[PDB]
Parts: structure tokens; sequence; C-alpha cells
């Protein structure tokens, strides 16, 4: 977005110019949704999935690069040795063994506040694994 | 008492070529590798047991190993055994084997069940393993050979448990996650194990180690003029005695029970109270800020006028080898079922064993055959039982006896060899036999048919230890002092 700090513009000029079409340069192509002024396509040389065509005529879909990151929830106090989950009664219920305490722990996923609730507990001395399977 | 006192278990390692190749063959790493197990089991003991562990030497076998090695670890531990005995001789409270072969059985390491200052008992079997788990082997090991096991009987009543019940105790079967905290009933059979005498070998404090002079390692090492420790502890303990490793001006002394408030003590004054009629007094120099050598009544020596002998330091009479055997609960039966079980009967009365054709025993003597107690439970506190417990009924007793076994090819179901069956008569191969059979040392002795001149009592180093007021070795002369 290098291009949007110079606010007033006619003419920008391309012709020539070497460029590799990746996902950090599609913002140029979504700034070719934009674009009013003046400007001559040319030809990019970067992936081998983009050929010799032009730039503006590119899509966002074309670059797949999907950002993935992790969001902290931390809510459970409890310690744990095992945590298996297992699709259940059309519910994947997540089991967590708890140390030192002989606690088998179950949690269920609902949309009332986006968590997983809990609503089940086993017996034990010191738990240290609580593998789930469901069969018939 | 003896039991706070500080107690010094002089520890040798014996290391096979399998580990020493599967450490590329490199000395310096099994020495240091050594060094950090003894340290780590140290740590261990220090909580609790109060008991260093002093690694006196090692050796590691770079070529290759001397005698067969089996996957067996019994056969592996007699093997083992008998070679320290055959060649190793240097002075040491514990020899333990790291096992490179490692055992094909379920339990981690072998180590004999109250076998520590011994000769032909005094270690175990330690087979290879990670450092940590080795290093809990040989606690387990070094636990087994002063006496501390799992009580089996109490297990099995619930009376006493590992406080850790996380993941167990180490007693146990050594899980992967190791815990920090012993039994109760551990310390109480160290307690047991030290009155009866066993293990007097501990109280001793080497002068060199395979550890460079540190300064505040706790030990008087060579280099080292006195050493009260880490100044962090050593406030407590000798804090005008010794500071950083030097002298505090006048001085004499940097710890010991010999040497109150930094200064002699008076002469006369007994720095180890006897556990029982077994061991003896015993008695600062009077210029040694340690306390004296630990020292016990000969082998063969009676614990009172005919019944019971003391070997190693230890009593044993029929009610105690029941007590051991069986349970505290447990004693002795009375001359009744000797003569009319020993005499003849199958699995009741038995002088070898023979399952096919049982060894009759002699009505001259019935003391040394099967062993008779009273009132014996469902099972007993170590050993397994060959079948079944035998169970036999004017005057009517409780009569019972067993086959209680042991790691070892010996059988604790009978009387164990020593128990007297009479005036110098004693159990010899499951048999009464007199002192001649064992060929006991006579002591210092000036008069005809005594000992130490008939006052006094002789020591376990075949040394007379005259009574108050004798200075003479053979007790013979009288030194009035003040």
């Amino acid at each position: 977005d290098i291009f949007k700090g110079l606010d007033s513009l006619t003419n920008v000029d391309l012709r020539g110019n070497s460029f590799n079409c990746d996902c950090k340069l599609k913002w140029l192509v979504e700034w070719l949704g934009h674009t009013n002024a003046t400007v001559e396509d040319i030809y990019c040389e970067g992936p081998p999935e983009y050929k010799k065509r032009k730039i503006n005529s590119l899509s966002s879909k074309d670059f797949d690069c999907i950002i993935t990151e992790f969001a902290k929830s931390q809510d459970l106090p409890y310690q744990s040795l095992s945590i298996d989950t297992f699709s259940y009664l059309n519910d994947e219920y997540v089991v967590i063994a708890q140390p030192f305490t002989g606690k088998c722990i179950f949690l269920e996923w609902d949309h009332v506040e986006k968590t997983f609730r809990n609503y089940d507990n086993i017996t034990g001395t010191s738990t240290v694994v609580c593998k789930p399977i469901v069969i018939e | 008492n003896v039991e706070e006192e500080t107690k010094y278990i002089e520890l040798m390692i014996v290391n096979d070529h399998l580990m020493f190749k599967k450490h590329r063959l490199s000395v310096v790493h099994t020495n240091t590798y050594a060094k950090s197990v003894v340290n780590m089991a140290d740590l261990i003991y220090k909580d609790q047991l109060k008991t260093r562990i002093v690694l006196v030497a090692m050796e590691t076998w770079a070529t290759d190993n001397k005698f067969a090695i089996s996957e067996n670890p019994l056969i592996t531990l007699r093997e083992f055994m008998k070679y320290r005995r055959d060649f190793i001789k240097e002075k040491s409270d514990a020899v333990h084997l790291f096992s490179g072969s490692q055992f094909e059985s379920s339990r981690s390491g072998a180590a004999y069940i109250g076998g520590i200052c011994s000769l032909l008992k005094g270690g175990g079997v330690n087979e290879f393993g990670k450092t940590d788990l080795m290093a809990v082997t040989l606690a387990q090991s070094l636990a087994h050979n002063i006496g501390i096991i799992s009580d089996k009987r109490k297990l099995a009543s619930g009376e006493c448990k590992c406080e850790d019940t996380w993941s167990g105790c180490i007693m146990g079967d050594t899980g992967y996650y190791l815990p920090k905290k012993f039994t109760q009933c551990n310390i109480e059979e160290y307690h047991d194990f030290l009155n009866s005498g066993g293990g007097a070998c501990l109280f001793n404090k080497p002068s060199k180690l395979l550890d460079p002079p540190e300064c505040g390692n706790g030990f008087i090492e060579t280099g080292e003029e006195c050493d009260c420790g880490t100044p962090a502890e050593c406030v407590l303990e000798g804090a005008e005695c010794c500071k950083k490793c030097t002298l505090t001006q006048d001085s004499q002394c940097s710890d010991g029970l010999c040497c109150k408030k930094c200064k002699f003590q008076p002469m006369g004054t007994v720095c180890r109270e006897a556990v029982n009629d077994c061991d003896i007094r015993e008695t600062c120099s009077g210029n040694s800020s340690q306390c004296a050598p630990n020292i016990h009544k000969m082998d063969g020596y009676s614990c009172d006028g005919v019944q019971g002998i003391c070997f190693g330091g230890r009593c044993k009479t029929r009610d105690r080898q029941c007590k051991y055997i069986w349970g505290q609960k447990v004693t002795a039966s009375d001359k009744y079922c000797y003569e009319k079980l020993n005499i003849e009967g199958t699995e009741k009365g038995n002088c070898g064993k023979d399952k096919d054709t049982w060894i009759q025993c002699n009505k001259r003597d019935v003391l040394c055959g099967y062993l008779l107690c009273t009132n014996i439970g469902n099972i007993p506190r170590l050993g397994e039982l060959d079948g079944e417990i035998t169970s036999t009924l004017g005057r009517t007793l409780n009569c019972s006896g067993g086959h209680v076994k042991l790691e070892e090819d010996v059988d604790l179901g009978y009387v164990e060899d020593g128990t007297p069956c009479g005036p110098q008569m004693m159990c010899l191969e499951h048999r009464c036999l007199p002192v001649a059979s064992f060929n006991f040392s006579t002591c210092l002795s000036s008069k005809e048919g005594t000992i130490c001149s008939g006052n006094g009592v002789c020591s376990n180093e075949l040394k007379c230890v005259c009574n108050r007021h004798w200075i003479g070795s053979d007790c013979n002369t009288y030194f009035p002092h003040n």
C-alpha cells in the first residue's frame, strides 16, 4: 500500500518493468480494483501460476495466502496430561485427564458464548490418560 | 542418637563393558556419570535417611567382561558378588554393579535384603538405564542392602502406604515419573536395622574421595584442615569451629559429637550408646573429634546366657528368626513342636530341603530343623511360599512353619545357621554343631578358657576392649586415672 501515500495523481506508467505477482503484491491488484488514473499495465513474471497477462486483470483469489493465527482463550485452570477429542451425539466432546487428582473431565462446545461446557467427570486416583472411543 | 548421626556409606561401583561401549568408550564420561549418579542418590538419601553415599572408588572395564554375563538378575548378581569376593579387597560398605546387560526381569535392580556391611552380601546389581533411572535403581538397591524393603503384609493390610500417591514410590516398580518421598516404614525399617546392629560399617568418614578437594562438601578430605560445610548450614552445627574450610583463631574441631561447643569433651564420654547387648559402647579417644569406630560383639557371642547369638552385630534367636521371617506378632514355638515334628514328617519337620526324600532329624537336637513358630500370619513380610504354609496343632499350641525364600538360593524357611541349640551348640548346614565347625578365633586372652583375661569383651575386630580403668591390651594391668 505504498501507492496511497500520495493523495492526488493522474498518470502512472508501467512498461518493461518486471514484477513477482505474489500475495504480498496482491494489494496492488486490490488497488487496481480502485484505481482510476491513467495507467498502462505491463507483464509480470513471478510465480509460474501467473502467465504473460495484465495485473489489472488479476483477481485476489489467484493468490491463495490464507493467514492463520491463534487467539488466546485460556479458561481451564486445571492441570492436564491427556487431552483427546471424539465426535459423539453430534457434539465432539473433549476429554481431559487431570494429574494429582484422578479426575477425568468432559467438555462440550456450546454456541451460547463460543466455548466448551463441562458436563461430566470420572472417579480415579491419579489420571494419566482418558482415551475415548465410540463404538455402536 | 545413633539414628540421628550422619551415616557414611562407602560405596564402590563396578562397571561392565556394555555401557562403556554405549558411552562411546569414554573413561572420563563414565567416571563423571558415576559421580553424578552417586550425587543424585545421596540427594535422595539426605532428605530422610540422613545418609551420605561416599563414592570411595569405581572400576569400569574398558576391555571386556571378565565373567559370564547372563540376562538372569540372580545369576549375574551371584557372579558379580563372587568376583568381588575373589578380586575386590578395598574397604567399602557397599559394592554395587552397574549392569550393562539390561536384566530381562520385571524388577529394576537385584540387591540382597539387609546385606550391607558384609563381604559376600554388601551390595547389589543395577541394570543399564537412564541417568535418573539407574539413580533410582541404585537408591532402591541400597535401601534393599540396608534392610529397607516394601512391606508386603502392610501393603495388603494398608498399614502404611506411599505418601506420593501421584506416581507411587521408589520401592515399587520403577515408573517413568520418579517420586521424591520415601514411606515412613522405610525409615522404621532403618531404625530397626540399625538398632539390631546391622549396618555398623556405615559410621566412618573416608579421607579420600573421587572428588577433587572441594570446600564445604561435608567431608574433611585431603588438603582441608577442617570442613563445616557450606556456611549456609554451618551456622547450626560447627559455627565457631570451622569457617570457610579454615579454623577460627584457636580451634580443635569442625564437627562431630565428641567435640561439643568446638572444644574437646571430657574423657570417658559415650559418643554412641550400645543399641543392644551385641553392641559395645564407644568412648571418644580424648583427642579425636569423630566418634570411636563402631565395635560389636564378636561373631558367636550370645545375646543372653544361652539363647541367641550375635552375628555381625545382629542378634539371632528362634524368636528373632520368626520375627524377621514372619512378623513381630509371630514368636518361636516351644520345644514340643521341635521334638514332635522334626523327628518324622513331610512338609512339617525337615532338616534339609529335599522334596523327594526329606532329611530326618535326630532326637539329640531338633532346633536346627524346620523352623516352627506360633501364630504365623497369612503372608510373611518378605519372601515366597513354596506351596502352602505348614500348620500343625496337656497343653495345646498353635504350631506353624513355612518355606520362605529369597533372591538367594538360601532358604529362610529353615533355621538360619548359628541359631543356638544349647551350650556352644549352633546351626551349621541345618544341623546343630559345636564351635569347632565354625572355627571361631580366640581373642587376646591370658588365662585358660577365658576371653580377654576373663573380665572384658572382645570387639568385632578381634581386639579386646577392656572395661573401665583397664588400659592393658589383654586386660591384665590396672591403671587408675581421673
